[PDB]
């Protein structure tokens, strides 16, 4: 699970 | 965009539900507690008795130190096993008693390698070789399966029970069956709210359902009765009195039991005399105008009575308010604003006098457990009234501002439930491990005088003790890490018994394996209890810091060692920890670790205790409430609607939802709430027609009111406390409370904010 | 005849002096050996008297305040009377107007020296009876006790408040009337409690209760409880004694009435079956191994409880006495119960002390019901919280008093500096009293300046006793007596003739016994003898250094013999009885009237024989003949002794034979007279039927520098005679 911090 | 809780729970239910879980492999990862599957022992203990934060321990202390993933186990020794699952077996090793390694004293379990033709068995916990006692010898066969194995539970199963021989008993003599002592606060408050009569009348019915083994015809458990208010009124109910006698002891301070014989009788034999008394107590104090009451003397008295009858017991105390009458344990109204950074905030959660801890120890020493049914209506100092019952292994039930026409059923449900609970007495749990690590910390409704024995005056099927392990030496990726929980106790029939739980975990020098085998629900249960115990020792902001930094540390470690190269703008989380942030944030948002603005200390203390006893099933739900949409409900053909995220975002002005955390059960109604539903449920034609203050069970209804009642039942099913229903009307109503359980919204910080926070410190750990 | 005088004045004024003619000077009285003293019975039976209903009428002088009496001069035609004690002129009350030389108010008639008034106090209180029961005894015993208790409860007036407290390892205070449940308050029999603490704990206000209720309202309930009462549950291990908190139970009972009905008639009646084993008030260990203290033990200072245990009861005694309540002790066990330590309670408050082997004996049962004797009008012969005041003429002073009482420390002109017994007062409080209660009041002559005014005629003394009659009626009993003054240097004769040897004897025995308790040891026999000698020397006929010549007037002749029997009596020679028995005897003797007192000091021995009617015979062995039957009557026991001849005739059977009608009678004669005494006497005496060579002849034989030793009356009289003449 990858989450791009915008 | 993260893998939400619901998705995670559902996906597991998909791939693992409705399937058999055989505990035959070693470090095998079990399904989530949220998944319903069938479990067949077959070697290692059922995940219902014991789950772990990781089923594969790091091999060395430094590894463990890199990752910072707490290695621990949530153990529910007497967890209720499904009807459709095989029950435990009772092994009797005769005169000698259970065979145990001479060195580490581990019991005879599937972890003992029988060698040399089956004459000597090497122990799997410390590698010591033992001599298979005469009577127990048996020939090995192909690779040593002993030709006994599948025939003897202790050799093939993970869980099972041993018969305890007299040297396992106090004073080396057969213990006596336990006794139940009912102590009713009859001061004004409980006379007025019609609680006294309630407890007496209803007690006539329930005293029948008192537990007793199938092997016997009548319960061996005797009963005793007491009333009080700054003074104690004992009662003699011998099976030969046409009328019950009453002995008042006003010498609080140096309390004593004025009886023996007539106090603790068989409810069956003394039936008519007890009922007689039960009809009377209500009238007897009807005009009592007493308001102040004592407390410590009551626990004091019951314990004493038990010590005298030389038997273990359980006190069912029914109290109403802050005990102010002068006597040891006199409680003041010390509610101060010492928090948020006071560093002295801890004192709010500790008992006032030094008496309660002592009383607790004396109780445990004599196998006396105290369960308290509290009906406060104003501050009561729960940090004090719930210590003895926590430490003693009892249960604490609080009913804020009790009102008969609303709370009667909730309390009576709790009481029935608590009486019929499967319970063991005067127990001591010991958690032995294999070479390399050991049990170093415990959390639960327990008391400990040394560093190895977890003493539980009383233990039941709901109670779960959480055990933290630490590295002692180095573990072998070959042998892994073994665990053997053993609880010695006395049964309601008066027998000394041992319950054993063996569990084989894997070991490894590879960090990938450590993470791949974690369980977020387990880890959260540990962090919660770990932090909740810390409240009594460190500034909350100190606790919160450790929690967050340990969370960021764990993920950082995984990032710089396991995760395949990915852009710095991304945040990586192992599948084992997908929902860990969400849940961790919930713990940090919880009132126990938060502060002053609203929420009574009494409410913080209460929750802090309730959680300390929880198992994984319980903690999962407590921190992340289950939110069900009811308006979109499939009529008669239901099976409990799909869960929806704990955010306000998933609420609709047109919908009706059900939110439960295991303690509170909210029925939320939107404004544009269909009148069709509001009719078939509350029997009133419109939204504005419902009154919140009338949160009582609504029957009637043919298709829906029934279908809603169905789900409310299935939700309460596996839950220990009976939930307090609370109806909420959308726009500006009591809703303020409701919003608190929407744990994903900001309310502390929102799920998204927290995720955003962790990434910062993970980046700080520049790597 | 002086003997008529003595009799008449005792029958009229329940008074008996050592001398009935007093020395007009302090000096000659000092060397008169026996002090001017009197044995006084405030409620002496007197049915010939009406209780005339009205206030007494007192002298107007504050420091005097005497009661109008026959000794006061009255000026009818001026409605005035002169107080005979301080001469103060006084006016009569309006209602007396008609008063005249020929029709005067009763109080002024000589026949009425000694009259009873009926105070119109107001608060007509009911009698209160508090049963403090011990439950550590065999079922036989406790059952009998339970029966005796029910009996008394049925004799109590319907208005009388009754309360029940049972005790053993712990103390229970029963809440009566409480129907449907029956409750009680339990306290550790291990620690004390103040009347306050108890008032608070039991939850009572300040100054009927749930604890003390009407007989006519509780009857049913109480009799049920009394009947369902069972012995203390807690089992007693081998070699051990029960845990009986006697000391604490009493303390709780005293306090119970202290905070509820203070200053009002009430009997706290504690029945015990053994010694208090769990102090305060603890009297002896719980391990049978150790015997209860003896008189020797207590003297070898080997009695570790005696001092503490007694210190406890004394305190209780003074509280109760000061609160105006009576304490009775009915101790019935095969061994000592601790009376010695507890004695002050019944001794200070006018309470009863009753000994026994078991409550399941006629001895006890009989005694206990005699306690509730009714008078001609069905009222208990009991009197409560009496207050006794004694005024004397200016030539006389009060030395002190000896008997059931407590000092009210009321100073005044009548009190003397030199005090005797309970002195330093002209007022004493007698919480419990009967028609038998007798006190010993010692006087002192004052006019010190030897040759002063013999004038004024006689000297006088008044006794005022206010009390609460069993009837609820408040009353004041008044007695005024006057004896003639005499110039000893011209009337030694008129003085010596007035001697009352019997009274004098007892009065002295009372002082001798009071000392025996006090810090004084066997120096008693010493002082007692010294006095006997001095008396012989001053009132005996004789030529110096010629014993054979010594002879006493018939007025004194018996005094010597009295002393002889006193000094060898159990009252001063404790070492042959248990500390408990000793206390029991002294208790009764310091109470008794002159008559019973005498029998106690010198047992009467009557002989029966075919040759003539029963005739008192010398308390000598010589009186023991073969053809004679003896009836020895000490006060505490009635013994019948069959002489050798008669013993054989009786063991032979001649009695049944119709030929020997008379013999059968002779055997019965003494037995019949023993039956009368065995009902009439209050503490019912122990009975004994023995004969020549009987296992119990001992009881008779035994009863049959220092002035002498354990010798015979003759030798004693000899050594006496010679010392009197030199
Ligand atoms: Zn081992
Ligand atoms: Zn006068």
């Amino acid at each position: 699970t990858t989450i791009p911090m915008d | 965009a993260m893998g939400s809780p619901i998705q995670v729970i559902e996906n597991d239910r998909a791939s693992r539900g409705g399937q058999v879980y055989a505990t035959n492999t070693r470090g095998q990862i079990p399904p989530l507690v949220t998944t319903d599957c069938m479990i067949q022992d077959q070697g290692n203990a059922s995940p219902r008795f014991i789950r772990c934060t990781t089923y594969c321990f790091p091999c060395t202390s430094d590894m463990a130190k890199q990752a910072q993933i707490p290695l621990a186990a949530v153990i529910k020794p007497f967890a209720t096993i499904p009807s459709n699952e095989s029950p435990l077996y009772l092994v009797n090793h005769g005169e000698s008693g259970p065979v145990r390694c001479n060195r580490c004293k581990a019991y005879m379990c599937p972890f003992m390698q029988f060698i040399e033709g089956g004459r000597r068995y090497q122990c799997g916990f410390c590698n010591c070789v033992n001599d298979v006692p005469p009577f127990y010898f048996q020939h090995l066969d192909h690779i040593g399966r002993r030709l006994d194995h599948y025939e003897k539970p202790e050799l093939s199963l993970g869980s099972y029970e041993y018969v305890a021989t007299l040297d396992y008993c106090r004073k080396s003599k057969p213990p006596n069956p336990p006794a139940f002592i009912f102590m009713i606060d009859v001061s004004y408050s409980n006379i007025k709210n019609g609680l006294v009569k309630l407890i007496c009348e209803e007690l006539k019915t329930m005293l029948e359902k008192i537990p007793k083994e199938e092997q016997e015809e009548t319960s061996a458990i005797r009963v005793g009765f007491i009333t009080y208010n700054k003074v104690l009124h004992f009662f003699n109910v011998k099976s030969n009195l046409a009328q019950p006698q009453m002995m008042v002891v006003t010498d609080v301070g140096e309390v004593f039991v004025p009886l023996l014989d007539g106090f603790l009788v068989n409810y069956q034999e003394s039936q008519s005399v007890i009922h007689n008394l039960l009809d009377q107590i209500p009238d007897m104090f009807a005009d009592s105008n007493e308001n102040e009451t004592v407390f410590a003397p009551v626990i004091q008295a019951g314990m004493e009575a038990l010590k005298a009858a030389d038997c273990p017991g359980k006190l069912f105390i029914f109290h109403s308010s802050l005990p102010t009458a002068e006597a040891p344990g006199k409680l003041k109204n010390r509610d101060d604003k010492k928090l948020v950074n006071t560093d002295k905030e801890k004192i709010l959660f500790q008992p006032q006098t030094n008496v309660y801890d002592s009383l607790a120890k004396d109780c445990v020493a004599h196998g006396c457990s105290v369960t308290l049914f509290l009906f406060p209506s104003q501050y009561v100092d729960v940090a004090s009234l719930g210590l003895v019952p926590q430490l003693t292994g009892g249960t604490l039930y609080k009913y804020n501002n009790f009102q008969m026409h609303l709370d009667r059923q909730q309390f009576l449900n709790d009481l029935r439930n608590d009486i019929e609970k499967k319970i063991g007495f005067d127990a001591i749990m010991r958690v032995r491990t294999s070479t390399g690590f050991r049990a170093t910390d415990f959390f639960g409704g327990i008391l400990m005088n040394n560093t190895t024995d977890v003493e539980m005056a009383a233990i039941d099927c709901d109670k779960a003790v959480t055990v933290e392990f630490k590295h002692d030496d180095k573990l072998s990726e070959d042998s892994g890490a073994l665990i053997q929980c053993a609880v010695l106790y006395t049964t309601i029939s008066g027998q000394r018994r041992l319950r054993i739980h063996n569990l084989g975990l894997n070991c490894s020098s590879q960090l990938a394996d450590l993470y791949k085998s974690c369980e977020t629900d387990a880890l959260i249960n540990f962090f919660a209890k770990s932090a909740f115990k810390a409240v009594l020792h460190q500034p909350l902001k100190v606790i919160r810091e450790i929690l967050v930094n340990q969370t960021a540390h764990m993920l950082a470690c995984y990032r710089k060692n396991c995760a395949s190269p990915s852009a710095a703008s991304q945040l990586i989380l192992p599948d084992s920890m997908k929902v860990l942030p969400v849940y961790m944030n919930c713990l940090l948002k919880n009132c126990v670790l938060l502060s002053r603005p609203e929420i009574s200390t009494d409410e913080r203390a209460y929750q802090r205790q309730l959680v300390m006893t929880m198992g994984v099933a319980d903690s999962q739900l407590f921190f992340y409430p289950q939110l069900l949409p009811i308006h979109t409900l499939d009529v008669k053909s239901t099976m409990l609607p799909a869960a929806v995220r704990c955010s306000e975002s998933r609420l609709s002005e047109e919908g009706i939802f059900l939110l439960a955390n295991g303690l509170h059960m909210f029925l939320w109604l939107g404004v544009s709430s269909p009148p069709e539903l509001i009719q078939g449920i509350f029997n009133v034609p419109s939204f504005a027609h419902i009154n919140t203050d009338m949160t009582l069970l609504p029957e009637v209804g043919n298709p829906y009111s029934q279908q809603l009642r169905m789900i409310m039942g299935i939700i309460q099913q596996k839950r220990p406390y009976s939930m307090k229903l609370t109806i909420v009307k959308q726009r500006e109503q009591p809703e303020m409370v409701f919003r608190q359980f929407l744990v994903e919204d900001k309310g502390g910080s929102s799920y998204v904010d927290f995720l955003c926070c962790v990434h910062k410190e993970i980046c700080q750990l520049l790597n | 005849t002086y003997l008529e005088f003595i009799q008449q004045n005792e029958e009229r004024d329940g008074v008996r002096f050592s001398w009935n003619v007093w020395p007009s000077s302090r000096l000659e009285a000092t060397r008169m050996v026996v002090p001017v003293a009197a044995l006084f019975t405030p409620l002496k039976e007197r049915p010939d008297l009406p209780p005339i209903q009205y206030e007494p009428v007192l002298c107007s002088r504050t420091t005097c305040r005497a009661v109008l009496n026959p000794l006061c001069q009255v000026d009818y035609r001026a409605k005035l009377w002169a107080c005979n004690f301080c001469y103060q002129r006084n006016q009569f009350p309006p209602s007396y107007a008609g008063i005249s030389e020929l029709n005067q108010p009763a109080e002024l008639l000589p026949q009425f020296s000694s009259i009873e008034y009926v105070v119109l106090r107001g608060p007509q209180m009911p009698l209160i009876f508090l049963y403090v029961v011990d439950t550590c005894m065999e079922d036989e015993d406790l059952q009998a006790l339970k029966e005796s208790m029910q009996m008394s409860l049925s004799l109590l007036p319907p208005t009388a408040l009754v309360g029940l407290i049972t005790f053993g390892r712990m103390v229970q205070v029963h809440e009566l009337g409480c129907e449907g449940i029956s409750k009680s308050y339990v306290f550790r029999g291990t620690k004390d409690l103040s009347a306050k603490q108890l008032q608070e704990m039991l939850g009572l206000s300040k100054v009927s209760n749930r604890f003390l209720q009407p007989v006519q309202k509780i009857d049913m309930n109480l009799t049920d409880l009394l009947g369902e009462l069972q012995r203390d549950p807690w089992p007693v291990p081998q070699g051990k004694r029960p845990l009986r908190s006697s000391g604490v139970a009493l303390s709780i009972a005293v306090g119970l009435l202290e905070c509820t009905f203070p200053n009002t008639g009430a009997r706290i009646m504690m029945f015990i079956g053994g010694p208090a084993t769990q102090g305060p008030g603890m009297v002896v260990g719980d391990e049978l191994k150790t015997p209860i203290r003896s008189w020797h033990d207590i003297d070898k200072d080997n009695a570790k409880y005696v001092k503490k245990g007694t210190k406890h009861f004394e305190a209780l005694a003074n509280r109760a006495a000061t609160t105006g309540h009576v304490i009775d002790i009915y101790a019935c066990a095969l061994d000592q119960t601790g009376l010695l330590e507890m004695k002050c309670c019944p001794n200070l408050t006018g309470g009863y002390m009753v000994m026994g082997d078991s409550f399941n004996t006629s001895l006890f049962k009989q005694t206990f019901q005699r306690v509730f004797t009714k008078d001609m009008h069905g009222q208990f012969k009991m009197g409560f919280g009496g207050t006794l005041e004694i005024k004397t003429s200016r030539e006389i002073k009060i030395s002190g008093a000896i008997g059931p009482c407590v000092s009210l420390n009321s100073k005044g002109p009548c009190v003397s500096e030199n005090e005797i017994g309970t002195g330093g007062t002209c007022q004493w409080k007698i919480c419990g009293l009967s028609p038998t209660t007798t006190l010993a009041i010692y006087f002192e002559v004052v006019n010190q300046h030897n040759a002063p005014i013999p004038q004024g005629g006689r000297g006088a003394i008044q006794f005022v006793t206010q009390y609460q009659h069993s009837s609820g009626q408040r009353r004041i009993r008044v007695t005024t007596i006057a004896r003639n003054w005499a110039d000893a240097q011209t009337q030694i004769q008129n003085i010596a003739a007035s001697f009352d040897q019997e009274a004098a004897a007892i009065l002295m025995a009372r002082l001798a016994i009071y000392r025996a308790e006090t810090e004084e040891g066997p120096d008693v026999l010493r002082w007692l003898d010294r006095q006997l000698i001095r008396l012989c020397q001053k009132f005996g006929e004789y030529h110096k250094d010629d014993p054979s010549s010594f002879r006493f007037s018939e007025t004194f002749s018996l005094y010597p013999q009295f002393m002889f029997h006193l000094r060898r009596s159990s009252f001063l020679q404790v070492f042959n009885n248990s500390p408990d028995e000793s206390s029991y005897y002294r208790h009764h003797f310091m109470r008794q009237d002159l008559t019973q007192s005498l029998i106690m000091i010198q047992p009467i021995l009557y002989a029966y024989s075919f040759s003539g009617p029963p005739e008192p015979v010398l308390l000598d062995s010589s009186s023991i003949l073969a053809d004679r039957i003896l009836l020895m009557d000490t006060f505490f026991q009635i013994l019948i002794y069959h002489g050798e001849t008669i013993a054989q005739w009786r063991k032979s059977g001649y009695q049944d034979m119709p030929e020997y009608e008379n013999f059968r009678h002779l055997l019965q004669a003494p037995v019949d007279d023993a039956q009368e005494i065995l009902h009439s006497r209050f503490p019912m005496p122990r009975y004994i039927d023995t004969e020549h060579g009987g296992s119990q002849a001992r009881f008779l034989l035994s009863k049959v520098p220092i002035l002498t030793d354990d010798v015979s009356l003759q030798v004693f009289m000899d050594h006496l005679k010679k010392l009197a003449v030199s």
